């Protein structure tokens, strides 16, 4: 099985499968979560790894939709 | 504060076993956890 090519809600940034997130198009707001959790930059350049991490992102919505998550209060 | 959306990136990390390079040896979250300004209290209802 896999998924359905949709692709309404994905997450602008710099990431890339062949070598994970770009820093020069992070966005700060967030990176905000990753330090949260405890994230470095080499663990956002591995591909295996930034692949589970984007994820997340474009799970809820895109990054307009986890800048607005932890907006919440 | 606000801690549940990195718990949240957490649990998402969790579901394929990934572990933050601080390996959970960090503490306190930034910004102070203040509440929403201008609180009330109860009235006078204490006997005279």
């Amino acid at each position: 099985g896999s998924h359905m090519s949709n692709f309404q809600h994905i997450g602008h940034v710099g990431w890339d499968p062949n070598t994970g997130f770009d820093l020069n198009n992070l966005d700060p707001e967030l990176k905000n979560l990753f330090d949260m959790c405890g994230i470095s930059e080499a663990q956002l350049k591995d591909r295996e790894t930034s692949k589970v991490i984007y994820d997340f992102i474009e799970k809820t919505g895109g990054v307009e939709a986890v800048k607005n998550e932890l907006r919440r209060q | 504060g606000l801690p549940d959306v990195a718990q949240r990136l957490m649990q998402h990390l969790a579901e394929h076993g990934i572990q933050p390079a601080r390996n959970m040896a960090e503490h306190i979250p930034p910004a102070p956890n203040w509440p929403a300004p201008t609180p009330p209290v109860q009235n006078e209802q204490s006997r005279p």
